[PDB]
């Protein structure tokens, strides 16, 4: 009947999932460049910059 | 390597440069090491005819 009696295992699962999810989400960042995708940078500039 | 070009074109003789002489006559590598020398020849290489 009662739930939330297994907080530890659920906590472990959630922590793993959240870490993986944020690692994937970090791909969309800019880090100060002009775009977050390599194709646009390659197709809109010459090699030197 | 030696040749002769006009006054305005000397700026094209540099690594990672784009223009008309730099891409159709003489292309330098981006990681070029060396030196470039340019001097005037209007009193010798210029003809009245």
């Amino acid at each position: 009947s009662t739930a939330s009696a297994l907080g530890k295992l659920q906590n472990v699962v959630n922590q793993n999932a959240q870490a993986l999810n944020t690692l994937v989400k970090q791909l969309s960042s800019n880090f100060g460049a002009i775009s977050s995708v390599l194709n646009d940078i390659l197709s809109r500039l010459d090699p030197p910059e | 390597d030696s040749f002769v070009i006009r006054g305005d074109e000397v700026r094209q003789i540099a690594p990672g440069q784009t223009g008309k002489i730099a891409d159709y006559n003489y292309k330098l590598p981006d990681d070029f090491t060396g030196c470039v020398i340019a001097w005037n020849s209007n009193n010798l290489d210029s003809k009245v005819g």
